[PDB]
């Protein structure tokens, strides 16, 4: 039959570890790197694209930040499609959440539903992992601003701020270092830049190269606003943390 | 390797069982060659029978597959008939939903597509067999459409396949860089068929008796094949002309 | 590598063959059927002494007349049970009766060989067979007190005594010296346990061994620990004698 | 790459599917059989081995009938073939509930042929281990088919398949030669019957019951039976003398 | 049909709920609650087809607890009532509708107000300061109107419902006997002794 | 029977998915084909390949209308894309026009495309499609667009670029000339000089396909009387109007 | 509207006796107004010393007889050929009965 | 050597089914069983195989209905199958059509029923041989089932472990038994003396010894214990 | 349609899926569970191999499976969520059907069976988790502590843990808890879980959780400085004398 063809993609090493999941791991430690750091008042997402011809769009372009929701939103970093995948069906549970209950979802209800997906994939069906790290940012009114991360294996985590992707050893030992809970926002966003321009495998930081995120109850009324960066207002941020 | 046994890539980007699906389209060691006249199409092919207790009227490569299509096949048998069946099915089921008869190119265009399919899929197994359907469409006219393992398609001023296909196509395309059209200048569609027998025992090298061809023809709102009687008409007015 | 429902060249079933060789590494299982009932015994074989040895099910009730021990991975065994249950259960509404002993063992091993990757339904299959045997003890007015050994091959041998799991090799040698006609169930019970302390590693207690036994009259019960620790005791001054 | 042989669907580089070839070994390793078209009809013929005296004999029927008018007759696996014919009847009730008239010979050839390339598309299957030898009297005439593993068949004269298939051949070849003008039925079974004797002549070492019987237009009605008592007897009696 | 009504005060709502259960010509009971407790500071009257009724809340009660288990927090009155309206809305387009309707008293004490919400049985739901299910509007509506003041105390609306049950006693042909009243504030759900 | 309800596309130990890395192998061999965009249009281009000089090479569209308004080239197997310019038509009826009444804009009938081919890259059973596409259109609130579809699923926008065998060349070459003021006419002259280094058997209008997206051609829409609809904005340049263009 | 019940009564009586029992009915087998058949048994042996009727519609109670039967035959093969008490084929009977309750 | 015997499915290149032959295997590993007949009768004989001293001897026959039966040599659980999938067949028979199943159909469709498992991937194939024997319409008669599918009508024979003896000593003894019609004992005995050319180291016993006989005015029924004790 | 058996014997008779669900237990962080006279006390070991982690949102070890049960685990964390999931759910159905909650044991008895199909269904491997289950039955007073692993086993213990260095801690326990008398306050009984983490963790109660279950679901986590009382208070009585 069929079964000498199957490498089988659901099984533990001797150690038990997933392969799958471990190669897939892998394979995302060479994507972009991709950051989110948590304020008091706010929340930062950054991403580095992969490196990008001339002539590419960088206007259009939206490879590694993707709105979920008026109030959540991801970075990415690995298998693009993959992603859009997942996204797309994360989309639709909030919208449910929303319909059933006329409440928006909870942050964390979110990523759990999607993790609980990805988990599906290393446990039944002979099917290849989702080669995908999400970085979640969100506002919820039960615990305000939550960053989370989500990996192939199906685990997640909160964090105050993270790093996925190239290089993440070396980023999150930089955030440690300088990261304080008083933070305002512009310091997040200080620190998220510097903190790529050291991780960047690439010679320099541009703004061609970067996609960026806020998340801002800021300024006057309570409600909340969601601000993806446009490649002026990121060159003018660059600039800003002398950077350029 | 296995990706040399199922339709996965090769780390060249290949496919070798659709390679090796058009290596088996050579087993039969026959030649067919197709034709377009002024208002008919011609296929031809060898016919040979190595055994004498065949009964030789149960012979043949060539299909007919609706009122207005003809087919050869360029394989083995099984897959041919397959094939055959697929499209006489295919051709029947599309004038009942859309009212009208299938054009060939259109079931040429569909058949591929079914191959595209297992060059994609695993289970699925490529069919070793090429087709070359023949009609005299009423919107297109005469015309010849040829299908692969690959699952590729195109259309045709002439066309033939086999082993000794090289030899048959250098010999047409000679004969039509000299007459500088795309068919065959003929009003009637027995010396489309004569023109075609002579330009194949020339690209040959070889002679033929009236068993040793299968004939198919395609006139406006007709496709049928010819009997060894239709055929030797045919070999005598060739003589004719030493 | 190959199927999990082929066969070796000496004609056996590979993986049923493997599921053996977890049976004789489980907890030792002995019983003895007598005139005045049957025996069925236990080693527990707490992992550690934290370890609620009252937790340590290896023996269980399937009706007031049948009862079961087990040895092997008894996790897979529950789901053995709820069968059994089911099937006694589901007899007595169908028959206003109690299930023949004989029979329920033949439903539970039907289940042994149901195993496969096969296709599709009509029903799916188990992955692997059952890492366990069992020793299945009842009355039935049909044939009386009844002892089965129903192992993963989905055969079923009726036993006047039998013991399997670790200890089966010698503690069957004894059997086939201790066992008679005549025993009276008491003489049974001590035997049980003589043949429990000498293979367990462990010095046996009413911690780490357990008894059970089933009777017409009483059907089937479980003995406490009190019950059994002075059954222990009793054993103890009969080996002071010789 | 080697095994190329393994699965079922699978091209060798050749352009070959090695499992019907090995297929075709089965076929050639069973017990000789043959079909005789004569000019209304047609006959078959089979050597049955005897393996000991304790076979009943008369008892233990090779030849089979589908719908009332096919007679089909095969060499290799026994099971594979009954599977076969079962499918066969399948499809004669389905053509001859649906278009009333008893199914056209060649259109039940086709039948065949089509379920048996079947069996050499998928891995997941096995191809059949038996050439089969059938036809009968349709409303064109007498019609002889004969369907390879593969499921490539033809029409013939004669045929032949299994152990003997050459000694047969060659003896049907003679046939057709010296019989220009067509054969008729009586005289076809005679022939089969010699036929068969010749042919077992490849492995005398073992006994064996010979079987025939046969379609015709104008001897059995364009219904299909088998040949016993008198007329089997006299066929067997031309045998003998033939040998001597 | 039964008797279903709610009133929200200033500082809590009171649902006040028919005792009896009647099966064609007998009075079966006389000291039926139809009621359940969906979390702690969210309460469930209701009333309509036997059987159903029952089920339907029983099932609305396992899912509110567990959400409630599942998140460690507990859903608002209104969320739960959004919850609520919908399954009743696909119940109407199934196979075999429940036939229920009912009344959702809940304190938020997320923005500490009481809230009642009014469902039926296609899903008809309503946010409202009191309410009631089938005919029982008909004799106490007249009442409320003229009588609610947002600002009440639970003692005053206690009162304003003795009131309602005295016209129902004395205009409607059937013997409900009597009603089982619960207050759900800010400190959860507690039932009034007697309602004599 | 089909067994194959597992991946054929697996993560190896250094994180490659080799079956999409060997698509892009098949992409890379295939002819070139390249995509340009102005500021009033959009062009996609590329080279027939006859394969007899029996075949008849307008049989053979490379380059097809997707919607109206948008339009299609590809570099790798043919076949697969043949296949994919069906299923691409069909979503977006289903999924689109069904729903909304009108054409999906780019960049959602790109999601889509590259949906299906993200499927096979995951799916039980099957393997991914070799081929990359261009894709060009117009749509009223995003205007102009081109994209680029890998095997893998993943697009990406672009001004200009090219696929195929000399796509390195091309890329380089396009990066020297485009300007964002480019107007259409402009731009068609690049592409049929970036094409003509990449090509050296004959090379005019018979040989090569090419194709715009730009203002809306009311002659080809087939009826008069609604003003709202003007016609398609997608059109194939003839054998003609290309030679014609080779003088320049 | 097909109405898929009839009436062919028919009828029948059973009484136990001490150490025995008996079980009767007439062999008279109508329609409406008239006779089809004047013998057309309707008590029947089932094997395990149990007689059985069915009476009523016809076609039905010859499928339960059968059912009930096959049950008997069922019942040997599946448990050692042991013998099917009275009480036992009465509850296998509700079973076989309500089986169509509807 | 012999990647060709992993499943079912694959031939090998001489054209075998190694997976089958394997079945076949465990059929002569089984305890012997012996089938014969006369023109008034058919009779099984079966050797039962007990685990230890304290255990059960293995059940070999069973009743298909009452005019047929078998015994089984091989994989026991698979017999239970077999055998079950053919009392419905006969009860089929019997309910629709009012008739008793002949053996030739019976023979055919198991036949038809094990060659399905040989074909398929997934199945593995029945791994037990049997003996079927029964009276009907035209008689005695006695079959032979094997795994492969392969079944055969005979006067006489025997499967398992050393059966060798008891089919040569039937294909001798042949015109003596063959001729006792109207004669249950005697036939019996003549089958019973045939199933001793297999035993090596053990004699009959009345707990080891099971015997069946069918045929004209006799139903399908089994001997065991005290009831074997007459022919022992 | 995937149904590849996955977890099948090999010839020494053993199911190496099922061993190397193990191991991933083994990797994962260390659990403990210790019954009182009457509380029982669960707790678990944090990674600060990382420490920008967000504790309040992060998802705890411990988890309600109702409002009287608990349960923690060591493993595949993205596994113990489903077994969790199912366990919530069929504690909320047994209310429904049979309107008690479950006994300890019955749940216990339940994620065991799901565990155990899962070493024994086509197309799925085992579960990478083993797991504690803590409670009180209803109107009950006795304390519940049971086990739950890969294969589907399950048994109750008066202390255990599981995890990275269980075998440790085991020890320790082995040797530290007397069956005879068995932690008499709740202080105590949540004294004697830290001291035997405290043999692994090695920083404090930044990398401790804890949690008390007390009868008629009377459940409650732990906050670091009230954990820090019994750590630093740990420290008195092995130094000085
Ligand atoms: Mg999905
Ligand atoms: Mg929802
Ligand atoms: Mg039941
Ligand atoms: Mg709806
Ligand atoms: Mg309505
Ligand atoms: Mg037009
Ligand atoms: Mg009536
Ligand atoms: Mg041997
Ligand atoms: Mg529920
Ligand atoms: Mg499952």
């Amino acid at each position: 039959g069929s079964r000498r063809y199957d490498s089988r993609t659901t099984i533990f090493s001797p150690e038990g570890r997933l392969y799958q999941v471990e190669y897939a791991l892998e394979s995302i430690s060479h994507a972009g790197t991709a950051i989110g750091i948590m304020a008091s008042d706010g929340i930062v997402l950054a991403a580095e694209r992969k490196v990008t011809s001339t002539l590419l769009e960088q206007d259009t372009s939206t490879e590694k930040l993707y709105k979920l929701n008026d109030k959540i939103a991801v970075a990415v970093a690995g298998l693009t499609a993959d992603a859009e995948i997942l996204i797309n069906t994360a989309r639709i549970h909030a919208q449910n959440y929303l319909k059933t209950y006329n409440e928006d979802i909870p942050v964390e209800i979110l990523v759990r539903r999607l993790s609980d997906i990805k988990q599906g994939y290393t446990q039944h069906g002979g099917l290849r992992p989702f080669g995908v790290s999400f970085i979640y940012a969100g506002y919820d009114d039960r615990y305000g601003y939550q960053l989370y991360t989500s990996n192939p294996s199906g685990n997640y985590t909160g964090w105050k701020a993270i790093s996925v992707g190239a290089n993440t050893s070396a980023a999150q030992t930089l955030l440690q270092m300088d990261y304080k809970d008083d933070m305002k926002v512009d310091d997040a966003i200080e620190l998220a830049l510097k903190t790529l321009s050291k991780t960047t495998d690439s010679s320099a930081l541009t703004y061609d190269r970067l996609e960026f995120a806020t998340i801002r109850k800021g300024a006057n009324d309570g409600e909340v606003y969601q601000k993806i960066f446009k490649p002026q207002e990121i060159k003018d941020i660059l600039v800003k943390t002398g950077i350029t | 390797g296995y990706d040399r046994h199922i339709t996965i890539f090769s780390p060249e980007g290949r496919l070798y069982q659709v390679e090796y699906a058009f290596k088996a389209t050579n087993q039969t060691n026959i030649n067919s060659l197709a034709v377009r006249g002024k208002d008919c199409t011609v296929v031809i092919s060898q016919k040979k029978v190595p055994d004498k207790l065949l009964d030789p009227t149960t012979v043949s490569y060539i299909f007919c597959i609706s009122r207005t299509i003809g087919m050869v096949v360029n394989g083995p048998i099984p897959d041919a008939r397959n094939a055959a069946l697929r499209a006489k099915a295919e051709a029947a089921e599309f004038r009942y939903k859309y009212g009208y008869d299938m054009p060939c190119d259109v079931l040429a265009k569909r058949m591929a597509n079914l191959s595209q399919i297992y060059t994609q899929r695993a289970y699925m197994r490529p069919l070793g067999v090429i087709l070359t359907f023949v009609s005299v469409d009423e919107e297109l006219g005469p015309s010849i459409y040829k299908t692969d393992p690959a699952g590729y398609y195109v259309g045709y001023k002439a066309t033939a396949t086999g082993p000794k296909q090289q030899e048959i196509t250098t010999n047409l395309e000679n004969h039509f860089k000299k007459s500088k059209i795309d068919h065959i200048n003929e009003e009637s569609w027995e010396k489309v068929v004569e023109f075609a027998i002579t330009h194949m025992i020339d690209a040959l090298g070889t002679e033929f008796s009236k068993n040793d061809l299968e004939v198919g023809v395609a006139t406006k709102d007709k496709f049928f094949t010819l009997s060894a009687e239709n055929i030797e008409e045919r070999l005598v007015a060739i003589a004719e002309q030493d | 590598d190959r199927g999990v429902s082929t066969f070796s060249p000496e004609g056996r079933l590979f993986q049923v063959e493997y599921s053996l060789e977890a049976i004789k590494l489980g907890s030792t299982a002995i019983g003895i059927a007598t005139k005045e009932g049957v025996v069925l015994g236990v080693e527990k074989r707490a992992t550690s002494p934290l370890l609620e040895s009252d937790s340590i099910e290896k023996i269980v009730e399937i009706d007031r007349h049948i009862g079961c021990a087990m040895s092997g991975l008894t996790a897979d065994a529950r789901s053995m049970i709820e069968h059994a249950r089911t099937a006694a259960v589901t007899h007595n509404l169908y028959y206003d009766e109690d299930i023949n002993v004989e029979s329920l063992t033949q439903s539970v091993c039907d289940l042994a060989l149901r195993f496969g990757e096969g296709a599709s339904g009509e029903e799916r299959l188990m992955s692997r067979p059952f890492g366990v045997a069992l020793l299945i003890a009842g009355h039935d007015a049909d044939d009386g007190y009844q002892l089965f050994h129903a192992e993963p091959s989905g055969t079923f041998y009726r036993y006047n005594a039998k013991a399997i799991g670790s200890g089966s090799e010698g503690a069957q040698a004894e059997l086939l010296n201790e066992w008679h006609s005549s025993l009276t169930l008491k003489e049974a019970e001590l035997l049980v346990l003589k043949i429990l302390k000498q293979v367990m590693e462990e010095k046996l207690d009413e911690n780490n061994a357990q008894l059970s036994c089933i009777t017409k009259q009483d059907g089937f019960k479980i003995y406490d620990n009190e019950k059994t620790a002075e059954l222990i005791k009793e054993l103890k001054e009969k080996e002071a004698a010789e | 790459g080697t095994g190329y042989d393994l699965s079922n669907s699978v091209f060798s580089p050749d352009g070959r599917n090695f499992q019907v070839e090995y297929a075709v070994k089965a076929v050639e390793n069973g017990t000789t059989s043959i079909g005789i078209k004569c000019n209304d009809g047609v006959v078959f013929a089979v050597e049955k081995l005897i393996t000991s005296k304790l076979l009943v004999p008369q008892k233990n029927v090779k030849i089979q009938v589908v719908d009332r008018h096919i007679g089909c007759v095969y060499s290799g696996l026994i099971p594979d073939g009954r599977h076969l014919v079962n499918r066969g009847r399948e499809e004669a009730a389905s053509f001859k509930k649906l278009y009333k008239t008893p199914i056209p010979i060649p259109a039940f050839a086709d039948r065949l042929g089509q379920y048996v390339q079947a069996h050499t598309l998928y891995n997941s299957v096995r191809p059949f281990g038996v050439s089969t030898i059938f036809g009968g009297v349709d409303k064109n005439g007498a019609h002889l088919y004969m369907l390879e593993p593969s499921g490539s068949y033809w029409g013939y004269k004669g045929a032949a398949t299994g152990k003997g298939r050459q000694s047969a051949k060659a003896e049907l070849e003679k046939l057709v030669d010296h019989h220009p003008e067509g054969l008729s039925a009586r005289e076809a079974v005679k022939q089969a019957a010699k036929i068969i004797y010749l042919a077992h002549e490849d492995n005398k070492e073992k006994d064996f019951e010979l079987e025939i019987s046969w379609c015709s237009l104008s001897e059995t009605n364009g219904l299909h039976k088998f040949v016993k008592g008198d007329l089997l007897q006299e066929a067997i009696d031309f045998a003998q003398k033939e040998i001597n | 049909m039964d008797i279903i009504l709610g009133i929200r005060v200033q500082d809590s709502v009171i649902l006040a709920s028919s005792k009896a259960v009647t099966r064609g010509i007998s009075v079966l009971k006389d000291s039926d609650d139809k009621t359940r407790q969906l979390s702690p500071h969210t309460l469930m009257s209701f009333a309509g087809e036997a059987g159903d009724t029952v089920q339907f809340a029983e099932y609305i009660q396992a899912n509110i607890q567990l959400y409630s288990i599942r998140e460690d927090y507990e859903l608002s009155p209104q969320a739960v009532s959004s919850f609520v309206r919908q399954e009743l809305a696909k119940s109407i387009r199934s196979r075999r509708p429940y036939q229920v309707n009912v009344l959702i008293g809940g304190y938020d004490k997320k923005k500490n107000k009481p809230e009642l919400y009014q469902i039926d049985y296609l899903g008809t739901k309503v946010e409202l300061p009191y309410g009631a299910h089938g005919y029982s509007g008909f004799y106490t509506f007249s009442l409320l109107d003229h009588h609610y003041r947002p600002d009440m105390t639970t003692e005053e609306g206690l009162d304003l419902l003795k009131l309602c049950v005295q016209e129902l006693e004395k205009r409607m042909p059937m013997d409900f006997k009597g009603v089982i009243v619960k207050i759900v504030d800010k400190d959860g759900i507690r039932q009034v002794d007697d309602f004599q | 029977t089909d067994r194959y309800s597992f991946s054929l596309t697996t993560f190896s130990p250094s994180g490659k998915l080799g079956q999409i890395d060997y698509a892009l192998t098949a992409v890379k061999q295939g002819v070139t084909s390249l995509g340009i965009k102005a500021t009033n249009g959009v062009v996609i281009a590329t080279e027939k390949k006859s394969s007899s000089p029996l075949a008849m090479s307008e049989t053979l569209s490379k380059v097809s209308l997707l919607t109206p308004d948008i339009g299609a080239v590809y570099s790798g197997m043919g076949p697969d894309y043949r296949v994919l310019v069906d299923k691409s038509r069909k979503v977006a009826h289903t999924s689109y026009k069904r729903i909304y009444g009108e054409y999906p804009p780019t960049k959602l009938l790109v999601s889509e495309v590259a949906k299906i081919m993200q499927e096979a890259t995951q799916s039980g059973g099957v393997r991914p499609f070799g081929v990359s596409l261009l894709i060009a259109g117009h749509d009223e609130f995003n205007g102009f667009s081109l994209y680029q579809v890998d095997p893998s699923g993943s697009y990406f926008p672009w001004k200009a670029t090219a696929i195929g065998k000399g796509s390195v060349a091309a890329k380089t070459f396009l990066e020297k000339r485009w300007n964002d003021e480019l107007e259409l006419e402009d731009a068609i002259h690049i592409a049929l000089l970036t094409l003509k280094e990449s090509v050296e058997g004959e090379f005019n209008g018979d040989t090569i396909e090419l194709a715009i997206i730009g203002d809306e051609n009311p002659d080809l829409l087939g009826y008069t009387g609604i003003p709202t609809d003007k016609g398609p904005r997608f059109r194939k340049l003839t054998s003609q109007e290309i030679n014609d263009r080779l003088e320049a | 509207q097909f109405n898929p019940y009839g009436d062919n009564g028919g009828t029948i009586l059973g009484i136990a006796g001490e150490d025995f029992a008996v079980l009767a009915g007439d062999t008279r087998n109508i329609t409406d107004y008239s006779i089809n058949s004047r013998y057309e048994p309707k008590v029947f042996d089932c094997g395990d010393n149990i007689v059985m009727s069915a009476n009523g519609f016809a076609a039905d109670g010859d499928a339960l007889v059968k059912r009930f039967k096959n049950s008997v035959k069922w019942y040997h093969f599946d448990h050692n050929d042991k013998k099917l008490s009275i009480n036992s084929a009465a509850r296998n009977i509700q079973h076989l009965l309500y089986g169509k309750r509807f | 050597r012999n990647n060709y015997d992993g499943d079912t499915v694959t031939f090998s290149p001489t054209g075998r089914l190694f997976q089958v032959e394997y079945a076949l295997e465990a059929i002569k590993q089984g305890s012997v069983t012996v089938g014969l007949r006369s023109n008034t009768h058919a009779v099984l004989v079966a050797l039962k195989r007990n685990a230890d001293e304290l255990s059960s001897y293995q059940k070999k026959i069973i009743k298909c209905d009452e005019h047929m039966g078998l015994s089984l040599a091989g994989l026991a659980p698979d017999a239970r199958v077999l055998s079950n999938y053919l009392r419905q067949q006969c009860n089929y028979s019997s309910l629709v059509f009012n008739r008793k199943l002949a053996v030739e159909r019976a023979g055919h469709l198991l036949c038809d029923k094990a060659q399905k498992n040989t074909q398929s991937y997934g199945g593995r194939p029945y791994g037990v041989g049997l003996l079927i024997i029964g009276y009907d319409k035209s008689g005695a008669h006695l079959l032979e089932f094997q795994p492969s599918g392969n079944v055969t009508e005979l006067y006489g024979t025997a499967i398992g472990a050393r059966s060798q003896g008891a089919k040569t000593y039937l294909e001798r003894t042949l015109d003596t038994f063959i001729k006792i019609d109207g004669n249950p004992d005697e036939l019996i005995k003549a089958g019973v003396e045939a199933i001793s050319q297999s035993l090596r180291d053990e004699s009959l016993t009345v707990d080891n010894l099971s015997i069946a006989i069918v045929g004209k005015d006799t139903p399908f029924t089994i001997y065991d214990g005290e009831a074997v004790a007459k022919y022992i | 349609g995937y149904d590849r058996a996955l977890s099948i014997f090999s010839p020494d008779g053993h199911i190496f899926q099922v061993e190397y669900a193990l191991e991933a237990v083994k990797r994962g962080t260390c659990a403990v569970g210790v019954k009182g006279k009457n509380c029982v006390v669960l707790g678990c070991e944090r990674r600060s191999t990382l420490k920008l982690q967000d504790t309040r949102i992060t998802p705890s070890k411990v988890s309600k499976i109702d409002s009287h049960v608990v349960l923690s685990f060591s493993g595949l964390n993205a596994d113990s969520r489903i077994l969790i999931e199912k366990a919530r759910v069929e504690a909320q159905s047994h209310r429904l059907t049979l309107e008690d909650p479950v006994t300890v044991e019955y749940l216990t008895r339940y994620v065991a069976g799901v565990q155990q199909r899962y070493t024994q269904s086509g197309g799925v491997r085992p579960f990478g988790v083993s797991t504690l289950i803590a409670g009180f039955d209803p109107r009950d007073d006795e304390p519940k502590l049971y086990q739950t692993e890969p294969s589907g086993i399950y048994s109750s213990w008066s202390a255990q843990t599981i995890g990275r260095n269980s075998k440790t801690v085991r020890e320790f326990l082995e040797k530290n808890y007397d069956r005879k008398e068995p932690p008499a306050t709740v202080e105590e009984c949540v004294k004697l879980t830290v001291r035997s983490l405290l043999e692994v963790v090695q920083t404090g109660a930044k990398n401790i959780e804890i949690t008390v279950v007390k009868p008629d679901s009377d459940i409650v986590a732990l906050s670091s400085e009230e954990i820090n009382q019994y750590v630093t208070q740990i420290e008195q009585e092995k130094q000085e004398q």
